[PDB]
């Protein structure tokens, strides 16, 4: 297509004064872009159209010569960096936020997903589109009036405005989109539940100070109940937007609990996916990585017997997790809380994960088991038998040639104490 | 003194200096040690704290890449086609 008509002429028609003229080649430029999704934006750009586009755009007496510019342009910002950038340079977002107030429908959605590219490429286009006043404009958008495919690309621009971490979005826009997720996240449109979810998993990723902006929002009791969501799409998300929650600090760990997280991990430990048991294990490990408190809400919740029927006979990447929970656990909970952790037949599972290739498996299971027999003093030596019952004494006898330092080093260590 | 996965940067740096200041002093508590490895972290120069930024970056990739429906994960750049 493009190998078959003069660039050259469709750009010196794109700066015609004939207004009919103008529109067949910024029509051309714009088909030439959106025919497939390799399209020839290094050409385009190198003809000299950008300046051609961006005056387009001031145009409002021609919608239909916006519409079809910022089209083009839209599609020149979807490619690399460097493409997106000369977007920039031609200082098209301040007119494509002046198109936001168009009173044509495709003119605002077309400078809405213009501007949405631009901010997806980086911290920088980002805060730039930020600074210039984009937040306010956008989520007026969101209302009970709005077409359905509209606000689906309205929320997909509230995603990259939460994206990028180095540096995270401004404080004041954090606290600015939560409301609109508030509305959003209670959707019935599965596209736009996934995204509010998937800009939540963003934030929470964003780092502690993030994570305290989302809860104080209010959102999190709405979050969580999507654990048990009837889209599997919701759940995943979900799980993993509350799992970086608990990657925080103790306190916003336990505000999830609150929420009666544990309930919904019954059902996700028994899911089907076997990536979504991983994704479960994985979130019950940093919380019994947590306080005294939060071992015991695993434990109330009946889901220790669940961790450790997962550890055992479980598919490789769950029984990693699992032996992270359970190290976990050792290290934070009581003496009693890993003697409940003892009386319902953890040592056979976890002992068989010494012979697993996994060197960092090992070191962690390693650990749990030095940290259970320094636990239980008086009864270090019914530990020790139990260890030996189920053939783990052989095992870790095996691990005190293993390669690695900690590994060999520990095993001597833990034989001479207690062997 | 929380250690949460992925882990940062100074979670790493922990990971390992935890184990000898143990060792090298076994008669000193688990708060005290989390609390002298938070303080030695802040003498750490950019270029001795740059394998362990760059570690916890890895695992941060590693940890988006495994997210059950990372291909249906929203993109940051989309086309608006025929």
């Amino acid at each position: 297509r493009v190998q078959n008509t003069s660039l050259e002429a469709i750009v010196q028609n794109a700066s015609s004064d004939n207004q009919g003229i103008q529109l067949s080649a910024v029509q051309a430029a714009r088909k030439l872009l959106s025919s497939d999704r390799n399209p020839p934006i290094d050409d385009l750009i190198k003809s000299g159209i950008l300046p051609i586009l961006v005056h387009c755009l001031e145009r409002d007496d021609n919608p239909s010569l916006q519409f079809e510019a910022a089209w083009a342009l839209t599609n020149i910002a979807s490619g690399t960096s460097e493409q997106t950038q000369a977007v920039v340079q031609s200082n098209a977002v301040p007119l494509f936020l002046r198109l936001l107030h168009s009173p044509h429908q495709n003119v605002c959605e077309q400078a809405v997903w213009a501007l949405g590219n631009i901010i997806g490429d980086g911290p920088q286009c980002r805060d730039y589109v930020i600074s210039l006043g984009v937040v306010k404009p956008l989520l007026s958008f969101i209302s009970p009036s709005i077409p359905i495919t509209f606000l689906r690309n309205v929320t997909w621009v509230m995603v990259n405005l939460c994206r990028h971490k180095d540096p995270p979005p401004p404080m004041e826009t954090i606290q600015e989109i939560l409301p609109a997720l508030c509305v959003l996240i209670h959707h019935t449109d599965v596209n736009i539940l996934v995204d509010t979810v998937w800009a939540l998993s963003y934030l929470t990723d964003a780092g502690n100070e993030q994570i305290q902006m989302v809860i104080d929002s209010g959102i999190v009791p709405h979050l969580v109940p999507l654990l048990s969501h009837q889209e599997v799409k919701v759940q995943t998300a979900a799980l993993r937007a509350v799992g970086n929650i608990v990657t925080g600090t103790d306190e916003q760990t336990q505000v999830v609990l609150n929420c009666d997280a544990l309930s919904h991990f019954p059902a996700l430990l028994t899911h089907p996916k076997e990536k979504i048991n991983k994704e479960a294990v994985w979130f019950l490990s940093n919380i019994t990585a947590g306080n005294q408190q939060q071992v015991q809400a695993v434990i109330d919740a009946n889901l220790v017997p669940m961790i450790i029927h997962l550890l055992d006979k479980g598919d490789f990447g769950t029984q990693k997790e699992a032996a992270w929970a359970i190290s976990n656990l050792t290290i934070s909970g009581r003496k009693d809380q890993v003697a409940y952790l003892i009386q319902q037949n953890v040592i056979p599972p976890f002992c068989n994960l010494l012979t697993v290739k996994d060197a960092q498996v090992v070191q962690v299971v390693l650990d749990g088991l030095s940290n259970i027999l320094k636990m239980a003093e008086d009864e270090a030596e019914t530990i020790g038998n139990l260890i030996e019952e189920c053939g783990g004494l052989e095992k870790i006898e095996q691990l005190q040639n293993h390669e690695n330092e900690d590994i060999y080093k520990l095993a001597y260590e833990i034989i001479d104490q207690f062997f | 003194d929380r250690v949460k996965r992925p882990m940062n940067a100074f979670m790493v740096w922990s990971r390992g200096q935890r184990r000898k200041m143990a060792q090298e002093n076994p008669k000193m508590h688990n708060s005290e040690i989390s609390k002298r490895l938070g303080a030695e972290w802040k003498l750490l120069s950019e270029t001795e704290k740059r394998p362990f930024i760059d570690e916890a970056k890895r695992l941060r990739a590693l940890h988006m890449k495994e997210h059950p429906d990372y291909k249906y994960r929203p993109r940051r750049k989309t086309k608006t086609l025929m």
